[PDB]
């Protein structure tokens, strides 16, 4: 009655999530990415993944009219609607950094962009830190099972959020190149409480 | 007496009055509330409150540990004859008390601040910020229990895959737990002494408060907040403020606390574990 | 007989030193001071005249039998003797025929005695100025007869407008503080040369009042036999004094732990609230004990010290005052504020350091204050704390409590009052405490912070700066209230060259406690020397820090000022500019006998203020690890000293801003490139320094030939000084 969904976020294009203001290196004129504070390795926040899945899932649903699927999956606190969220997202850290060290390359890069003014034809450059493509982020998200009559529709909505996110980006300047992700190795294992139909969730998410 | 070592796999957030500010460790109120929420998840909160009220489970505040070294807060001794010191190891308490004795530095991790936004489509987005704390690689927290019960272990294992602290569903708080029954700490706890050091955020009942405050060096701590449930009062509401003693306090007379009720005007009660947990020294 | 004649005499004797140093008459100074009060201030109060004229042993034994007993000058005599710190019986009176008194000795500093064992003894003096800034110079200063004549004429203009009464003692103390703060107490060798006339006179009036109250409660008339039938040994050995203290706890938690989005605008209001709260609490207790304000030895940041009589009536008033103050603080600030009133019994031989034990006064007082802080509350107060908890779906925005909320907006009343007074705090506002006001206070009084014509109003008026001393009749209380603009977004928009970040300076003097209880040698200990050291340190920090900040108009808001804790915030460039001049002027003030450790931190404007102050303080304790001369520049790993910062960082930054202003566009890209790879070899790999050996051959010609005169010698083996100077250069040069 408490489920674990494991997977990996690989990056087809680079990613600029977030920014620290911790005076780590703010001297360089480049907007930095969010990193772990004791390893300084690149990090996907669980709030970013959670919020972008909620945004795309609530935009694909709720068309022409949030509904209780989104609130029961992601939690809500209104003046009369208070629900516990069923998904427990965790902050995701970089996985294949040894594989990124086989190629003698960094865990993160810097991307240069200009901005050509149309009146005066002049470029001002700017820099963006990105975590590079080919980076992989092993994640696990915890689902608690309040009611068995809703778990299959919840997992259908979770896979809908995952491939909707696979046709969008994950944070940052995604319209101008970056942010594109791909979820792989999506599998479900039950943590506590034996669940009698687990393979149907493992195939509705692993498809 | 057993231990519950909590090795964290994620940043934590254990705020005091904030979302932007955090502390390095949590208290027995929070762990009791978390276990009670995991009990109502699986329908055993009547059994768990009857275990906890009858002193079948008794757990202190969670305290730091670095490599094979269990730490406790700097006990407020009222001795006559280290202000930046906050945590002294639990085994070194006798020769910390016998003289002015610093042997190694205390490092657990460091605080952080996550920068998050609340994105709007047709409106300027709202920034907010979550103060966190990341442990070091081979550090964590431990909780002292005695005469453990299978319900406590089941509730701990359910809390393991749910999160401890605040903003747990938004990326924080996951851990793993282990019992690891020790021999030196239990021998340190079984020995009696003239002066006893509190170890949980306790508050004596109204017929023993005068007896508790005899030769006492305490520190009151306001422990309240908002009620976290769904079936309480159909809107967010703050529980009753309870002022308990801080966990580093030191007393002459013993007491046993109570699990006080801080929520009364709702569909279910809200409890606050202020039971007492003592360590004897001389 | 009475008390007020004794208090005004004990303040007002020893004026014949400033009379005798300004004329050609060669009488004894007691006769000249008595003739000055009797002749000019045209009313002849005999207790006043005999308290001024007869306060040395020779004139006392001259007029002893024909002058009455219980005559109030024995208290003045023994109070001068105790306050001086040593015996003044066989010492000849200043201005007599038996000695050659030079009437132009300058006032020495208290700092040339402090830390004498390890830093050495000095001989500095205060040059005379006719506020403003006055520093002890290493030259033989000498005053002038014109200076003392000017002081005599100022006393003539300012004493004719007063009258010895209960309401004029504050004006008389402000007279002494304004004029006599730089004239010396004695013109001989170093007995009382470091001690000003104001500090000696204030201390002797405080202990004169204490001795008078102790004698009135123990109803011993005929003071003559009990202070002259022996050498007053029996009086010296009995506990006739109490030295109590106030100690506010959680002051930093009150100032910095505020959760508001606009919490930066209330820091000065909260710091002001706590300081003026302690001021009024101490002044109210002195009102209840019928003692003057001269019995305040030091009312400082978070704590106060009072000397007061060891009578049972005093202890009854103290117990009632402590209970009422405790109940009021519980009923407003539940745990978040606490005032610890602890007292100890001290004696005159213990005050005079005759048998040691002068350290033991403050040791016992700190022990009893810590014991009171350990057992903060009673059982009934804890029960009433737990009984008042309710359930409610409302909370303040800023101070986040759910009691004393206003019905129209979710805000705590005291916290809203801090908002209002933050809106009404200027550079000239005086502060008025009455029954009706803005800011809630004990004891049923409230404070308005109004200026200026609304102060024509029963009331106590607290001003930072006084206009006229005598007639206008208000009490001068100073704090480090320098604000540049009182709004951080606008002053951050004013600066245009550097990065748009807010800079926080947190500093403290190294070892206030050690230099305060055992910094002075044992053979120079006195109550007046402790008074003049505390007044010198507080005077520097508040008044001098305000005047240095107003001199060069830095973009700096000061939140807290004091030796124990300092906290300023503003434009980070002006923080970095003012830190070095603060260290330099503190070293000029204290003659390098005390060290100051700072920590800088740079943040956005919308950074959380509590986390800002907390991690600026953790960079502070990172500097204090190294309690030496140490500055942490925006991070806990970038720890320097003051001399390294001063000399090396500023000549390096001036050189870099000189030769790097060619300008060039991709030259800046080269600057960031070399900074990043110097940090890369600062990650401790020597293949990177092989790369940098290859790199210098690439980058000679980019800046030209100005590299190979000083830059290559700094970049020899990846100096931290060079990368920090380049870092602050590229931070000072942005959009």
């Amino acid at each position: 009655m408490k489920l674990v969904i494991e997977g990996t976020i690989v990056l087809k294009t680079g990613m600029h999530i977030g920014g620290s203001s911790d005076f780590s290196a703010i001297g360089a004129v480049a907007s930095p990415v969010v990193r772990d504070t004791l390893t300084r390795l690149p990090l996907i926040p669980g709030s970013s993944l959670k919020g972008k899945m909620r945004y795309l899932l609530a935009k694909e649903l709720n068309n022409g009219i949030d509904q209780d699927e989104i609130l029961r999956l992601f939690g809500s606190s209104e003046k009369d609607k208070i629900r516990r969220a069923r998904l427990k997202f965790n902050d995701i850290k970089l996985s294949n950094l040894a594989e990124l060290e086989t190629f003698n390359v960094s865990s993160t890069e810097v991307k240069f962009e200009n901005t050509i003014n149309r009146k005066t034809a002049v470029a001002n450059p700017r820099q963006i830190e990105r975590v590079i493509a080919g980076s992989k982020f092993d994640f696990e998200i915890f689902y608690n099972l309040d009611d068995i009559k809703e778990v299959e529709k919840d997992f259908e909505n979770i896979k809908q959020g995952f491939d909707l996110l696979e046709f969008d980006y994950l944070g940052g300047h995604g319209t101008r190149g970056s942010g594109r992700i791909a979820f792989e190795n999506l599998s479900v294992i039950t943590a506590v409480g034996n669940f009698e139909k687990i393979n149907t969730l493992n195939e509705i998410l692993g498809a | 007496m057993k231990i519950i070592k909590l090795y964290f796999e994620s940043p934590v957030h254990f705020g005091e009055k904030r979302l932007s500010e955090s502390k390095i460790t949590f208290s027995a109120d929070t762990l009791f509330s978390a276990l009670m929420i995991e009990a109502v998840g699986l329908g055993k909160e009547d059994e768990f409150y009857q275990l906890a009220s009858n002193n079948l489970v008794k757990f202190s505040d969670a305290f730091p540990f670095i490599d094979q070294y269990y730490y406790i807060p700097k006990p407020m001794f009222n001795l006559k004859l280290f202000k930046k010191l906050l945590y002294v190891p639990i085994d070194s308490l006798e020769d910390y008390l016998s003289g002015g004795l610093e042997r190694e530095s205390f490092n657990l991790g460091k605080l952080a601040l996550s920068e998050k936004v609340q994105q709007h489509d047709f409106k300027d987005s709202e920034p907010y910020n979550v103060g966190t704390f990341t442990f070091k690689e081979n550090t964590g927290l431990y909780v002292l229990i005695e005469q453990t019960h299978p319900l406590l272990e089941e509730l701990l294992e359910n809390l393991q895959y749910s999160g401890i602290g605040g903003k747990r569903n938004s990326g924080y708080g996951k851990f793993k737990f282990e019992i690891l029954e020790d021999s030196d700490i239990e021998d340190l706890f079984s020995a009696k002494g003239n002066r006893k050091i509190l170890l949980s955020g306790a508050l004596p009942k109204d017929a023993e408060l005068e007896q508790a405050l005899k030769n006492a060096s305490y520190l009151l701590e306001r422990r309240g907040g908002f009620v976290q449930s769904d079936t309480y009062a159909t809107n967010l509401v703050k529980k009753q403020d309870l002022y308990v003693f801080k966990s580093g306090s030191t007393f002459e007379n013993s007491f046993d606390g109570d699990i006080y009720q801080v929520g009364k005007k709702g569909n279910h009660p809200v409890y606050k574990y202020a039971k007492s947990f003592f360590l004897e020294v001389s | 007989m009475d008390k007020i004649n004794l208090v005004c005499g004990s303040l007002l004797h020893n004026i014949g030193k400033i009379i005798y140093r300004g004329t050609s008459e060669r009488a004894k100074h007691s006769k000249l001071g008595g003739d000055f009060i009797k002749s000019f201030e045209q009313f002849r109060n005999t207790e006043l005249t005999d308290c001024i004229r007869y306060h040395h042993a020779q004139e006392i034994t001259s007029v002893k039998s024909n002058k009455e007993k219980n005559s109030l000058f024995y208290i003045t005599y023994i109070a001068d003797n105790i306050s001086s710190g040593m015996d003044r019986r066989k010492d000849l009176e200043e201005g007599a025929e038996g000695f050659n008194w030079d009437k132009k000795v300058a006032l020495g500093s208290v700092f040339n005695v402090l830390n004498e064992k390890e830093k050495g003894r000095q001989n500095y003096s205060y040059p005379f100025v006719a506020e403003p800034l006055n520093f002890p110079t290493a030259t033989q200063n000498q005053y002038t007869t014109s200076y003392y004549d000017g002081l005599i004429t100022d006393m003539k203009t300012i004493l004719q407008r007063l009258k010895p009464d209960k309401e004029h003692i504050n004006s008389l103390l402000q007279m002494m503080e304004s004029l006599w703060s730089y004239v010396p107490s004695s013109t001989d060798k170093n007995q009382l040369v470091d001690i000003s006339l104001y500090d000696h006179s204030r201390t002797t009036a405080a202990i004169a009042s204490a001795i008078y109250d102790y004698f009135q409660a123990e109803n011993i008339t005929d003071y003559q036999k009990e202070l002259f039938d022996y050498n007053a040994t029996e009086f010296y050995d009995k506990n006739a004094f109490l030295m109590m203290n106030f100690d506010m706890s959680g002051v930093q938690n009150f100032i910095y732990n505020i959760s508001g989005s606009k919490a930066l605008k209330s820091l000065r209001a909260r710091s002001f609230y706590l300081d003026m709260l302690l001021e009024y609490i101490s002044d109210n207790l002195l009102e209840k004990l019928e003692l003057s304000r001269a019995n305040i030895l030091y009312v400082g940041g978070g704590h106060a010290y009072l000397l007061l009589a060891n009578t049972n009536k005093t202890k009854a008033i103290l117990s009632d005052f402590e209970h009422d103050l405790k109940t009021w603080f519980l009923d407003k600030f539940k745990i978040d504020l606490y005032v610890a009133m602890a007292y100890t019994e001290v004696s005159a031989n213990d005050l005079m350091n005759h048998n040691g034990h002068y350290r033991d006064i403050y040791r016992r007082l700190s022990q009893k204050t810590s014991a009171k802080k350990a057992n903060r509350y009673t059982a009934e107060e804890i029960l009433n704390l737990n009984h008042q908890g309710t359930e409610n779906a409302r909370e303040c925005r800023e101070c986040k409590r759910s009691d004393l909320l206003i019905e129209e907006d979710d805000i705590c009343e005291i916290c809203d009052s801090l908002q209002k007074v933050s809106r009404d705090l200027t550079r000239e506002n005086i502060f008025v405490i009455a029954n009706e006001g803005v800011l809630d206070m004990p004891f049923g009084k409230k404070m308005s912070a109004l200026s200026y014509s609304q102060a024509d109003k029963e009331v106590q008026i607290y001003a930072k700066n006084i206009s006229e001393i005598g007639q206008n009749l208000m009490t001068r209380i100073d704090m480090g209230d320098y604000t540049y603009r009182s709004d951080f977004h606008e002053m951050l928009e004013e600066v245009e060259v550097g990065i748009n970040r807010l800079g926080v300076l947190r500093a403290d003097v190294d070892n206030l406690g050690q230099a305060f209880i055992n910094g002075i040698p044992d053979d120079y200990l006195s109550i007046s020397r402790t008074a003049t050291f505390s007044r010198a340190m507080s005077r520097f920090f508040k008044n001098y820090l305000n005047q240095l900040l107003a001199e060069k108009s830095y973009k700096i808001n000061v939140i807290y000022a004091g030796g124990d804790d300092l906290f300023m915030i503003g434009a980070w460039q002006d923080i970095l500019d003012f830190s070095i001049v603060l260290k330099q002027k503190f070293a000029d003030f204290t003659q390098n006998k005390l060290s100051i450790s700072a920590g800088i931190g740079m943040f956005r404007e919308k950074y959380p203020v509590a986390r800002m102050a907390s991690l600026t303080g953790d960079l502070e304790d990172a500097a204090k690890d190294y309690t030496k001369n140490a500055v942490t520049l925006f991070d806990a790993t970038n720890v320097f000293s003051w001399d390294t910062l001063e000399n090396d960082i500023f000549v390096k930054l001036d050189a870099i801003t000189k030769n790097f202003e060619k300008l060039d566009e991709t030259g800046k890209a080269f600057i960031y490139r070399l900074i990043d790879l110097l940090r890369g070899v600062n990650e401790n790999q020597q293949i990177n320094i092989a790369r940098l050996a290859y790199t210098l051959s690439r980058m000679e010609e980019k800046i030209g030939k100005t590299f190979a005169q000083e830059l290559y010698n700094w970049a020899n083996a990846d100096r931290k000084t060079l990368i920090m100077a380049l870092e602050i250069y590229i931070l000072k040069t942005r959009e």
